[PDB]
RNA sequence: ACUCUGGUUCCUCUGCAUUUAACCGUGAAAAUCUUUCGCCUUUUACUAAAGAUUUCCGUGCAAAGGAGCAUACAUUGAGUAAAUUUUUGGAGUCCCCUCGAGAGAGCGGGA
């Protein structure tokens, strides 16, 4: 690819981990990290989404829109990549 | 080499390996070098059909 | 090991690598199999030491593919009833009703022989011989593994039994009486069907274009390789060759070519088939002797008789004593 | 060079043979015309002499022939290097590429051609290639006389 | 071809200008005879 | 923004060229010790092979200093310079209910 900055190489490190990811609405999504592209669009997998109350629920499949993403905690590893 | 992996149910995939030999030592053009990929994915495809 | 260069290999590991010590090396040599190449002439039977029991076999030369496809495992016993019935019909359009017979590979469970069980139910009954069928089934596998002319594994032969003589001892005569038995028999009716040895074969792969298609086939005829394939490689000035040789013969064969073409040819070696040695093993015409060519007819006798001697038996086959005054 | 490189002359110095055509020497081991004993193991009764096993394969093979290759320095000759098919071109007015006569022609006449999933029609056909997008070397000839 | 992968990963390592590397072909008798003899693993992280 | 240096060539000194499959040398000598064949009214000088060691004709790279020929300041090791949906040209403010002195928060409601 053409050179995208670090933090969406690493973000594309981060396709195979789980990841944590809270939108601007305030929901938190865990889930796995199927795609993710370089407008930080993320496709989630084996997801679980936290609401803002506390509640929780599973989703098999999430599509985030990258722009609603307000950060995502990555895994430990990838610090070493 | 082929015809094993599939009977073990590997995954197959191919790669075209010292295609040097075709400019350098066969001297094909370009025309004809494509050709004699094509006759290999060719042979490869019809031990696995 | 496979051929050629692999006992170099395995050669220089062991004295370079883990032993490290003065070993003298046989000249190579290849295993025989032993096969039948007629039905049996005559049905043979077998009685137990005791007398109270009968057993009769004959033996049969097995359908030609079927061989490959029980040392692949393309059928395993296991599959007996509904799908080992199946398969037999789907690919060979078969003996079906005899095929749900079968119930028995040997000389083990992957083993290129099969024995059947073509007892019509009027002689006996089905639990009586299901007894006795776990102890002939050990004496059709031991009498395949070590017995006939050589005591190399027999193979390609299919092995019927029919009989019934068993009685009310079924301790005593299950397995001291039946088994030694069955094995007698099956060597009658191995031996009545007129047995012949089988070599096993290599096919070879040689690229070089236009004077070494002549030496190939020079240094084959050399060896009783045959030829069948002339191809002229796509995009290549090199032809490539496909050949037959046995694997007895070939030990010489890769440096032969190499020197005829002058390292223009190089041909690489593999197996798939076995093959019936020329001659009868039997044949007490040919007489051998180890100075002098034993080329066609000679080829089976001189090879059963060096391998007989190799083993350390006896020189010439039990036959009269196997078959017995009765039969 | 194939049964006539330097491993091989090495070989053939440790074993005791010639080479036709190649050197000879004194025996490494002046011991072994006396070991000769002909009946235990030797005895030719027991053993199927299709062919001559005799020197050659000694030399390319070693290990799989040779008694005592221990304290022999026997030494394993590069096993084969696939053969260069280079082709002289005696007239120096061919193109440097050009297809040899004496190269078989690339056919298989049994082959089944592979399914090229081309893009369809329709849409695809009007994608196009930017202008100044060009063959990397475009203008360079392919050959030269050099 | 595998050699052309070990020189990517490693970069100290040393393929000749003459003659293949051959790193996966470690045995002595691989080294002399050329052929590859018995099998021996890699294992490497690579980018896509 | 900082110290850092002219190219080229040549001489001489210093260091390393043991993980040998293999090779400082795509070439190829001689000697010593130990051991095994053949010449001999004696010893050397020898024949032709092994193992252990030296000598000799060469060798590679790096670094350092110097000396000569034609002459130029940049530049190495250390580091600069795009308002129309996914960021870098406002879907933002205000006005009620809740907890609380206080100021923030509730997928809160609304203009
Ligand atoms: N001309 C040409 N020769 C190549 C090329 N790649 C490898 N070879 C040559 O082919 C020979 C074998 O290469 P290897 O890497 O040992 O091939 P290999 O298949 O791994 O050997 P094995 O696996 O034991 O069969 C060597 O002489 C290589 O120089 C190539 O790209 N062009």
């Amino acid at each position: 690819m053409t050179s995208v900055g670090v933090p969406i190489k690493i973000l594309h490190e981060a396709e195979g981990h789980m990841v944590t990811l809270e939108t601007v609405t305030g929901e938190v999504y865990r889930g796995k990290l199927s795609e993710a592209e370089d407008n930080m669009n993320c496709q989630l997998a084996e997801t679980v989404v936290t609401f803002r109350d506390g509640r929780s629920h599973q989703l098999d499949n999430v599509f985030i829109r990258g722009n609603k993403i307000r950060f995502m905690i990555l895994p430990d590893m990838l610090k070493n990549a | 080499a082929i015809r094993h992996a599939i009977q073990e149910r590997l995954a197959v995939t191919l790669c075209i390996s010292k295609i040097d030999r075709l400019l350098l030592e066969l001297k094909l053009p370009p025309a004809d070098a494509y050709f004699k990929l094509r006759l290999i994915i060719d042979q490869v495809n019809n031990i696995l059909s | 090991g496979t051929g050629e260069f692999y006992m170099d290999c395995v050669m220089h590991d062991m004295r370079k690598v883990f032993s490290e010590i003065d070993i003298k090396v046989a000249d190579p040599v290849v295993t025989f199999n032993e096969t039948v190449i007629e039905t049996s002439t005559l049905k043979c039977f077998a009685e137990t030491p005791n007398k109270k029991n009968k057993i009769t076999m004959m033996a049969e030369p097995l359908e030609k593919q079927l061989d490959e496809d029980i040392e692949n495992e393309v059928v395993q016993i296991g599959w007996n009833r509904r799908r080992l019935g199946e398969f037999f019909q789907t690919k060979y359009n078969w003996d079906l009703l005899a095929a749900r017979s079968i119930w028995a590979f040997g000389p083990d469970t992957t083993g290129p022989n099969i024995l059947l069980d073509d007892t019509l139910p009027s002689e006996v009954d089905k639990h009586l011989l299901s007894t006795v069928r776990e102890s002939l089934v050990q004496g059709f596998q031991w009498a395949t593994r070590e017995g006939p002319l050589c005591e190399e594994p027999i193979r390609q032969v299919k092995f019927k039994l029919l009989d019934a003589a068993i009685a009310t001892e079924p301790l005593y005569r299950g397995g001291g009486q039946m088994i030694p038995t069955a094995r007698r028999c099956a060597y009658s009716a191995f031996l009545m069907a007129t047995p012949r040895l089988m070599e096993p074969y290599y096919t070879v792969e040689v690229v070089a274009p236009a004077d070494c298609v002549a030496a190939v086939y020079t240094v084959l005829a050399k060896r009783r390789g045959h030829v069948t394939t002339d191809a002229p490689m796509p995009g290549s000035p090199m032809y490539t060759i496909s050949a037959y040789i046995p694997v007895m013969d070939s030990f010489g064969f890769e440096t032969d070519l190499r020197i005829h073409t002058q390292g223009q040819a190089f041909c690489m070696s593999a197996f798939h088939h076995w093959q019936l040695v020329p001659g009868d093993p039997l044949d007490k015409s040919i007489v051998i002797k180890t100075l002098d060519v034993q080329p066609t007819p000679h080829l089976a006798r001189e090879f059963m008789i060096k391998t007989r001697r190799r083993k350390g038996l006896s020189e010439d086959v039990s036959v009269n004593k196997f078959f017995d005054d009765p039969m | 060079f194939y049964l006539f490189d330097m491993k091989s002359f090495f070989t053939a110095k440790a074993l005791n043979v010639a080479i036709p055509g190649g050197p000879k020497f004194e025996p490494l081991v002046k011991d072994l015309h006396t070991d000769e004993d002909w009946n235990e193991f030797n005895d030719i009764n027991k053993v199927i002499i299709r062919a001559p096993i005799r020197t050659e394969y000694r030399i390319a093979f070693p290990f799989m022939y040779n008694n005592l290759i221990s304290s022999l320095p026997v030494q394993v000759s590069w096993y084969h290097t696939p053969s260069v098919v280079f082709i002289k071109t005696e007239d120096p007015d061919l193109p440097a590429f050009y297809y040899d006569p004496l190269i078989n022609p690339i056919v298989l006449s049994n082959l089944k051609a592979t399914e090229e999933n081309l893009p369809e029609g329709e849409e695809e056909d009007e994608w196009e290639l930017p202008e100044d997008v060009r063959p990397i070397f475009e203008d360079v000839p392919l050959y030269t006389d050099n | 071809f595998l050699d052309c992968l070990m020189e990517q990963t490693h970069p100290e390592f040393y393929r000749a200008e003459d003659a293949d590397a051959r790193f996966t072909d470690i045995l002595f008798i691989e080294k002399q005879r050329g052929c590859s003899i018995k099998s021996q693993p890699v294992s490497i992280v690579a980018q896509d």
